[PDB]
RNA sequence: CGGACGGCUCAGUAACACGUCGGUAACCUACCCUCGGGAGGGGGAUAACCCCGGGAAACUGGGGCUAAUCCCCCAUAGGCCUGAGGUACUGGAAGGUCCUCAGGCCGAAAGGGGCAUGCCCGCCCGAGGAUGGGCCGGCGGCCGAUUAGGUAGUUGGUGGGGUAACGGCCCACCAAGCCGAAGAUCGGUACGGGCCAUGAGAGUGGGAGCCCGGAGAUGGACACUGAGACACGGGUCCAGGCCCUAC
């Protein structure tokens, strides 16, 4: 079961749904940067995001969060954690010059212990 | 443990050179960095409030530093840290009042009313040389300042003399040399605030400084140091003293 | 209650009159703030306003007290140098 | 060069940077005279020199010694025996200061 | 911009830690002062703000829009290295500064804000000083021989690396030196001084409170940002203790 907040980078607009079933297993195993059709999921976006937009187009995973609210961070690989010592984004805000703390953060990789997953519409 | 530099000073600390209470409180005003020294030098907050007493507090003393109504050779200062010293002048025009900065025979710093005429003039000793680019001359003085000059009168200017300047403008006039029949003014040691006339130059070597012997109008003798004796007239003196 | 000048003394950054004085009191107790300010300006030619008493001060065994006055040329200068906490002692001021 | 202590050079030249005279090495501070006690390392020597101590319970002396290493160029080459003129430089190596500048008297 | 000061304590340390005299011609320095010179031409992002949120919390994600005394790039000044010459400066004394030439690496800036029909506060480079620090040296100050030999990068040299800078500080190679009965090494106790108590004085004893210096922030080790820290109320880990939880 996952919330997508589908966003269009036309008007700064971004409409929250649900996914359950077979439809939801399309994305596990799947990364950030990868592109997906919308049929693919069960969904079409002149329904729900208003007027109309074309048909043809595809969605962009940007981030997420897992069910305890750690994000997702691109650049670690796995359906899993890690905590790193990092030093800017995403998932922390320094506050301070050279300030760095040990956090944790999800993988590039989609996994059911997701509760929110970031879609971007491509035109 | 120390990690970085001083920021305050206590009053038990300060030099011995200020008219100062020591037990009354426990906190002074640290000078901030400046031309003199801080053996030399007392900041102006003590002297608009303790020496003449035209505030008795440290907000009126910034209020009136704060609206140009002092200052030093020529020039406005409203800092109340800005530290003040030998040979320096004091000028408040709205009083008509003007002070040359002196020590005493104890070593302690004062202030000698003089006049409107002299309140233009500060005499310099130059304490070293140097050449800078475009083949000049640097000549660097005793309040940490510095002055240009060109190569071909670089024979007239060596590192005992003293140079009369107009103040804000600071144009020279009227060089004096160091010589054996020179005027002087010593301004630490043993024998401060005396004064008299050169007799005979001393070196030494391998690091120790040169000895001066001088003569008073009274016809007694005394020995010092040449860096601590300042040239101010060749028969007489040029300031009031 | 005699009330004796000892000193004024003049002052052009501030724009003030220093005025210390003596207070002789035979008898009688420490004197008030108003009645000091009433001979004050009466025998001195000042305004009851622009005028503050810094302190008056009693010692041992003198009957004979000590005062601080300060009289401005305006009343502006004067709330501007002068703090509040006199100003509300003396009665210039409503806090 | 001429050294600022008015004492004669050597009659000598050496080509080594860490000599006062004829090279770049530079003198400062104090000098002290002493005499040479060995010698067995290369291009060093040790010095002693001694004085007396005041007790001032006892209302008497005490005689006191004390040492240093000092750097020895080739052209003042000094042996066991010779009183010597030190000067101080800057640390030339662990235990290393000082410098000879002359030797005031050689042993047989 | 500041928080590296101030404030607390006396564990450790018998040491160039402290005191005093000297030195750096072997080094760094934002705020400050003086003098001499400059501000040319382009680009970019992103907080707040709006839509949608997730997590018990602590914390934190995506999309759109925007500015600067924010960030980046060209140029010119300037910074550093080396070689060959000239000898103008200081100094007790030039591996220093200045002049000329040559071959090269790095490489500035906010004419911004305010009042006003020029004044106030400011930006960058250089030479010097001041302020504050780092390093070196000579002298000086406990007890123990039922502790007598210790040291093996240990002592020096040649050549280099690295540091802000000298240096076995570290590395490669050549030697055999260094300390010691005038007591080394080892062990014990202990922050150091100005000072204090006592005594006719010589002298004996102590050094919590105030000042100057040093060290530490539960034990220990390691790093980022900054002129400056290996940082009491900022970071990472191990050990040992405690707390909240929807585990
Ligand atoms: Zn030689």
């Amino acid at each position: 079961t996952f919330k997508l907040v589908i966003s269009n980078p036309k008007n700064g607009v971004a409409k929250q749904v649900e996914i359950s079933g077979p439809e939801a297993d399309k994305l596990i195993g799947r990364r950030i940067g990868e592109e997906i059709p919308a049929s693919e999921l069960g969904l079409n976006l002149s329904e729900i995001f208003g007027e109309e937009i074309p048909a043809d187009a595809k969605l962009k995973i940007t981030g997420g969060t897992d069910k305890d609210g750690f994000p997702m961070r691109p650049d670690v690989h796995g359906p899993r954690r890690v905590k790193i010592l990092l030093s800017r984004g995403p998932g922390f805000r320094p506050r301070e010059r050279g300030e760095r703390r040990k956090k944790t953060v999800h993988g590039n990789t989609i996994s059911p212990n997701i509760v929110q997953v970031n879609m971007k519409i491509v035109f | 443990a120390r990690k970085g530099p001083k920021r305050h000073l206590k009053r038990l600390a300060a030099p011995t050179s200020w008219y100062i209470h020591r037990k009354a409180y426990k906190w002074a005003v640290r000078p901030s960095p400046g031309p003199h020294s801080m053996k030399t030098s007392i900041p102006l907050i003590y002297i608009v409030r303790d020496y003449l007493g035209y505030a008795k507090t440290a907000r009126e003393a910034r209020k009136i530093l704060n609206e140009g109504k002092i200052l030093v050779d020529g020039r406005v200062r409203k800092d109340y840290k800005f530290p003040v010293g030998i040979m320096d002048v004091v000028s408040i025009p709205e009083t008509g009042e003007h002070y040359r900065v002196l020590p005493n025979r104890i070593g302690k710093l004062i202030l000698h009313p003089i006049s409107e005429e002299e309140a233009k003039l500060k005499p310099f000793r130059i304490n070293n040389k140097r050449m800078v680019k475009g083949a000049k001359v640097q000549l660097n003085l005793h309040d940490g300042s510095n002055h240009l000059v060109s190569l071909a009168e670089k024979d007239a200017y060596k590192t005992s003399y003293t140079v009369i300047m107009q103040v804000p403008e600071r144009q020279i006039v009227k060089v004096l040399p160091f010589e054996v029949g020179a005027y002087v003014f010593v301004t630490q040691g043993k024998n401060v605030a005396r004064k008299g006339k050169i007799v005979e130059v001393r070196q030494f070597p391998m690091g120790w400084p040169d000895v001066v012997t001088i003569e008073d109008e009274n016809g007694e003798l005394f020995d010092t140091l040449k860096e601590y004796a300042f040239v101010i007239g060749k028969d007489k003196p040029e300031i009031s003293l | 209650m005699e009330i004796k000048v000892t000193e004024i003394r003049e002052n052009k950054l501030l724009g003030r009159k220093e005025i210390y004085f003596d207070v002789l009191h035979e008898g009688e107790p420490t004197p008030s703030r108003e009645a000091v300010k009433g001979k004050l300006v009466a025998m001195l030619d000042l305004d009851p306003n622009t005028t503050v008493i810094q302190y008056i001060r009693s010692y041992f065994g003198s009957n004979v007290s000590k005062g601080y006055a300060k009289a401005y040329e305006t009343r502006e200068r004067m709330l501007y140098i002068e703090p509040e906490y006199i100003l509300v002692r003396d009665g210039l001021v409503q806090k | 060069r001429e050294i600022g202590l008015r004492v004669q050079p050597p009659a000598e030249v050496c080509n080594d940077p860490k000599c006062p005279w004829h090279g770049n090495l530079k003198i400062h501070g104090r000098y002290v005279e002493g005499i040479v006690v060995s010698d067995k390392g290369k291009k060093t020597v040790v010095v002693e020199r001694q004085y007396y101590h005041y007790l001032k319970k006892y209302e008497r002396y005490e005689l006191r010694k004390s040492k240093v290493h000092a750097h020895n160029p080739e052209c003042i080459n000094a042996k066991v025996g010779d009183k010597v003129l030190i000067a101080e430089t800057r640390p030339i190596s662990k235990t290393k200061s000082w410098v000879v500048v002359a030797v005031l008297q050689r042993a047989e």
